[PDB]
C-alpha cells in the first residue's frame, strides 16, 4: 500500500500543524491548524470542495522519467551497437 | 511586510523511494560508461 | 551470468541511498538541537540574578552581562570598599565565552539546511569547527593561569575602587568555569617569576621590589555560567555522537 | 676500505636485530598482561554485590549484572513504590561498556602471537584500536549528558513502577562512572530547551506543557564497577607505554 | 593603508578574471577547431580511390573502407603464378578498424562536453587534451606496422584461406604500414630433421611440421586517404599540445 | 592598469611584513619567559621543606630532593619502623620529572634567538616538544597505575626498613601529582591479577600465594611540588597561546 | 660493540662523501661544457652564408639571422613569372626569432647559478636539467615545420603583401623545416556555386571568396648555420640526460 495522508509539525515545537492528503503530483487536501497570534487561540482552513493542487515538481519529475523509460524502450533490445559512443 | 514565518515539513516515502531510483540509476549509467571508456579506448566495440 | 550482478548492484546501491537518507535526516536533527541548545546558551549572556555574596574577607559584587558593576568589599586586616561613580568593571572571559558562542551559533545558522547528505567530511569539519568554538568559550570561562601579579597591578581594577587604596594592597576578580571570584593579594616590599601566585611570591612593580605575603580567595557560583556550561557540555556530546556515527557509516559501506 | 665497511653493517645490523627481538617479548608481554586484565575486566561484568542502599529521598535497588532487576522507592514529599512481578529494567550503559570490553578482548586474541617483529605501525594500531574500546567503554560508564527529560518520560522505567505512578513524578536510574544513580524530578505543568535537568527547566510531555520544579538525587557506589575501571585506566596506561616504547625504538634507529 | 590595498587588490583581480576569459575563448576556439579536423579524419575512414597496384611481385588490391575486398597476386618465379581470393570473399584489416574506432573515441570527448560552462583552472583541460591525444597516438601506432606478429600468426590467418587456394611453401600477408598498404609474401622451406625475425633465415614450426622462411617479398603502395588522416593526426596532436602548453604558461603565470 | 597593481602588490607586503616582524618579536617574548619560568620549575627539584608527617597509621619522612632519606612508620594493628644506616631511597618520578624538564629546558636554550622569524611550524614543532615533555613530567608526578603488588615487593623499599620486617607487610612510598604518599599493605597467604590494590586482591610472591586484606593510605601536600606544577601548568598555557596565535596569523595572510 | 660500529660508520661516511665530491665536479664540468656548446650555438643566429638557391620553381633568398632580406622567385607556367620584394622590405622568419628566445632562456639558466656551491642529493639539478632540456627541445621542435598553419594564415601573412605585386591564384610561404630553408608555392582555384591538408584539392575560405589548392610547388635548402645549431641542440640534450642518468646512479646507489 501506498502513503496518502501526510502529518506535518507537532501540536508543542511549532505553531503549525497540517494533515495533507497527497495523490500523485495532486495535492488534494490539505487540512490546517494554525496557533496564532496568541499562545492559546487557533484558527482552522481546509480545502475547499474535489479540488487538486498540483504540484508541479512531480509533474515534471514524472515526464521526464517517462522520457528516459522511452529512450531505453523505443529501442529493439536485439539491437547491437554499432560503437562504443553510440551506447556512450 | 512578513513578521513571522513557520514552516513544517514531513518526508514523503514514495518521493524518497524515487529519488533514490534516480540516484542509483544515475550510478548504474556513470559505471557502464566508465567500463565502455576503458575497453574502447584500447579496443574496438565490434 | 550479467543479468544477475546488474541486479545486484541495483539493490546494494539501493541500500546503501536509503541509509544516506536516513543519515541525511539525522544530521539535521542534531544540528537543529545544537542551534536550539546554543542559542539558548547565548541568552544565558545576554541582558537571572546580579547580586553576589562571596572566611576572613567578605565581599558583594553586583555582575550584569559581562559587566563588574559594583563591587563592595570587606577586608579583615576591619577596612571597606566600593567602586567610583557608577562605573562597571568588564571581565573579559565572559565577553570571549560569548563571542565562541556567537560564532558557533553562526557556524549554524550560516549553512544549507538542504544538503542532500553527501560523504560527511564537510559534517565532519562543520563538527570540528563548532566543537572548537565551544571548547575554547569553556577554556576561557576557566581560572587563567597565565595571568602575572604585575599584569593584575597593571589592571584597571586596582584603580577602581573607592576610597583610593593603598600599595600594600591588590585586588584581582576574575571567573573560574562558573564562579565569581574575588581574591586579594597581601604584598609588602623587601629591603635592598611573578606567576606563582602564592604566599611567598616575588616580583616588580612601577620601581619597587615586592612580595606577596599572604592570599585570601572569595567565590560564589553564578547560575546561568553554569547553565552556559551544562549547555556546553551537552552540545560537545551531541557532535561528538554525530561525528561518531558519520565514522560508523562511513566505514561500513566503504 | 670496503671490508671495514661490511664489517661495519654487519655489527649495526646485529644490534639492530637484536634490539627488535628484545622489543619483540616486550610487545608479547605486555599485550599478554592486557588480555589477563580485561579478561578479569570481563569476569566483573558477568553473572558480588548485588543490593545497593541509596537524604530526602532513599531507596533500595537489586542490580543482577546489566539489569536493574528490582528497584524499592521510599520519597518524602512519605509514598513508596517497586516494580510489578519479577521485571527487570536494563540499564544500556552496562551493557555497551561490556561490548567494548567484549571487542578489546577480541581484538588481543585474535592476533598472531607468532609476530616476529616487523616495525611496529601494526602494533601501534593494535593499541589505539584496543585504547578506543577501553576509552569508549569508560565513557559510557560516565553520566549521559545528552539525556532529555522527554526521553527519560519515554522511558520505560517510568511505565516499571508499583503502584502504577503519578504525573507529577518522573524516575531515572543511570550509572556515573561507577556509581549506580537515582535520580527523582518532581514536575507540575504550568499555565497557558529539556536539557538543563535543573530545578526550573521547561520541557513538553505528550501534549501537556511541564516544568521541573525541583529535582532529588541520590546514589552508591558499585565495587565491581570501581574494580572494571581500575582495570581499564591500568590497561590503557599499559598500551600508552608500549606504544611510546614502540615509537622511541623506531626514532632510535632511523 | 588598507583602502589602497583593496582596491588595488580589486584590480589585480579584474586582471587575472578578463585573462581567464581569454583562456576561455582559446580553449573553446580550438576544441570546436578540433572536431572539425577530427570529423574530416573521421570521414576519411568511410565512404576516394579503391584500386591500388603495388619491384619484382606485383599486385592488384580493391580496398574498400577497412575491407580488403579483392587481392589479385602475380608471382615472378624462376620459372609467375596468378591469384585471387573466393570472388565472394572479403578479408577485413583489423589496423583501420582500430584506428576508426580511435577516432571515435576522440570525437566522442570532443562532443560530449558542455561547450558553455565557465573558465577553471585548466587541470580539467589538460586530462581532455590528455585523452583525445591518447586516442589520436594510438590510431597513428596502430596504423603503423605491428612488429609483434609471428610467422605462425600470420598462417594462422584466415587470409591464406582466403585464396585458387594454395600450397604451404607460401604465405601471404596484407597489412598497413602508416600512409601504405602492404603486400608481403613469405617463400618457404620445410628443414630436414623465434618466428620473430621475418628476414631470410627465420625458423618457426606451423600445424606439426618445421619451417624456414626462404624468401620474403615485399611490395607496398601509398592510401591516399590514410595520408590524409594522418596528417590531419599530427596537426590535431600539435593542436591540443599547444592548448595544453598555454594553460600552463597561464596556470604558472598567475600563481 | 599595472603601476596600481605594482604599488598594490607593495602595500599589501609591506603590511603582512610588519605582522611577521610583531610575530617575531611576540614568539622570542613568550620564549624568554617559558626559559625562566621552567627554570624556577628546575630549581624546586635541586638542593625548603625537607621533613613530613603523612588516621590508623602515620609516619614521619625526610626527603631531600629525589631521595627518601628516611622514613619512620608508626602502625596500629603499635609497631615501629625505620631506615638502616644513612641511606637513602630515591623515588624515580621526582627523577623523571626533573628529566623531562631539563630536556625542556635545553631545547628552549640551545636555539637561536636570531631568528628572522620564518612562517612558524618551526616555532610549532618547537611548541609541540616542549609541551611534551612538561606533560610527560607531570603524568609522571602523577600516581602510576600499572604497578604490581609483585613488583612493589620487589621493590628495594621493603628490604629497606630497620628492624627488617614480616611478611604479613608490604610498604609502597610513591608521589602522586604533588602530595608524598605512604601506603601500607597487610596481606596474609590462602590456603591451598595483582593490579586492582584494593583489599581483596590477590598475587603471587616469592613461591607463595598472598591477598591483600586491607590497605592503609597518608598523603601529605609538598610545597616544592606544588609549584613545580603550578609553573608546568603555566608554562604550558603560553605554549598554547604562541601556537594559537600562530595559526590565526598564519590562515590570515594565507 | 660500538666502537667498531661507530669508527665503522664514520669510513662509510667517509666514502659516501668523497663520491658526493667526484659528482660535484662531474657536474660543473658538465654544466661548463654547456654553456661553452650553448654559447656557440647562440653566435650561430646573429652574425657565414646569406644567399641561398632553392625541382621545376626556383628561388633566390637572402636571408640575415632571422631576416628574410629578400626572395627572388621565379615559377614556371606551362606557358615564366618573376617576382621579387620592394626591394626595401624585409620578412622574418618567426621559427628563428623563437629558437634563438630557447636558446636564450638555456644559456641564462646556466649562467645565472653560482657555480661554486657544496654538492647536495641533486633534484635541484634535475630540475636545472629538465629545464635547460626543455628549452632546448622547444628551439628544436620550432625550427621544425609547424603543421598547425591553415592556408587561410598564410593568406593573411604579410609575406603575399611583401610581393610584384601578384593575384589571388597565387600564395606564398616560406618556412624552416629543421635544416632547410623552404618555399612553397600555392596555386589556387576558385570553385563554382578543413584548410589543414596544404595537398592539392584541398579547400578552405579567404576574404569572402571560396578557393580551392590546385597545385603545390616545394623547393628547400640546406642552411649550414642552422645545421650547426641543431647537431648543438642534440649534443646538448645528450650530455644533460647523462648527467641525469648518472646523478641517478648515485642517488639510488647510496640509498
Amino acid at each position: 500500500a501506498k502513503q496518502e495522508n501526510f502529518i506535518l509539525g507537532s501540536c508543542g515545537t511549532d505553531q503549525v500543524k497540517g494533515v495533507l492528503t497527497l495523490q500523485g503530483d495532486a495535492l488534494s487536501q490539505a487540512d490546517v491548524n494554525l496557533k496564532m497570534p496568541r499562545n492559546n487561540q487557533l484558527l482552522h482552513f481546509a480545502f475547499r470542495e474535489d479540488k487538486q493542487w498540483k504540484l508541479q515538481q512531480i509533474q515534471d519529475a514524472r515526464n521526464h522519467v517517462s522520457q528516459a523509460i522511452y529512450l531505453l524502450t523505443s529501442r529493439d533490445q536485439s539491437y547491437q551497437f554499432k560503437t562504443g559512443a553510440e551506447v556512450l | 511586510e512578513v513578521s513571522h514565518v513557520h514552516k513544517v515539513e514531513c518526508v514523503i516515502p514514495w518521493l524518497n523511494d524515487a529519488l533514490v531510483y534516480f540516484t542509483v540509476s544515475l550510478q548504474l549509467c556513470q559505471q557502464l560508461k566508465d567500463k565502455i571508456s576503458v575497453f574502447s579506448s584500447y579496443w574496438s566495440y565490434r | 551470468m550479467a543479468t544477475v550482478m546488474a541486479a545486484t548492484a541495483a539493490e546494494r546501491a539501493v541500500l546503501e541511498e536509503e541509509f544516506r537518507w536516513l543519515l541525511h535526516d539525522e544530521v539535521h536533527a542534531v544540528l537543529k538541537q545544537l542551534q536550539d541548545i546554543l542559542k539558548e546558551a547565548s541568552l544565558r549572556f545576554t541582558l537571572k540574578q546580579e547580586n553576589f555574596i562571596l572566611d576572613q574577607v567578605k565581599g558583594v559584587l553586583t555582575l550584569q552581562g559581562d559587566a563588574l558593576s559594583q563591587a563592595d568589599v570587606n577586608l579583615k586586616m576591619l577596612l571597606h570598599f566600593a567602586f567610583r561613580e557608577d562605573k562597571q568593571w568588564k571581565l573579559q572571559q565572559i565577553q570571549d565565552a560569548r563571542n565562541h558562542v556567537s560564532q558557533a551559533i553562526y557556524l549554524l545558522t550560516s549553512r544549507d539546511q538542504s544538503y542532500q547528505f553527501k560523504t560527511g567530511a564537510e559534517v565532519l569539519k562543520l563538527m570540528d569547527a563548532v566543537m572548537l568554538q565551544l571548547t575554547r568559550a569553556r577554556n576561557r570561562l576557566t581560572t587563567p593561569a597565565t595571568l602575572t601579579l604585575p599584569e593584575i597591578a597593571a589592571s584597571g581594577l586596582t584603580r577602581m575602587f573607592a576610597p583610593a587604596l593603598p600599595s600594600d594592597l591588590l585586588v584581582n576578580v576574575y571567573i573560574n568555569l562558573n564562579k565569581l571570584c574575588l581574591t586579594v593579594y597581601q604584598l609588602h616590599a623587601l629591603q635592598p617569576g611573578a606567576v606563582l601566585h602564592s604566599p611567598g611570591a616575588m616580583f616588580e612593580w612601577g620601581s619597587q621590589r615586592l612580595e606577596v605575603s599572604h592570599v585570601h580567595k572569595v567565590e560564589c557560583v553564578i547560575p546561568w555560567l553554569n547553565d552556559a556550561l551544562v549547555y556546553f557540555t551537552v552540545s560537545l556530546q551531541l557532535c561528538q555522537q554525530l561525528k561518531d556515527k558519520i565514522s560508523v557509516f562511513s566505514s561500513y559501506w566503504s
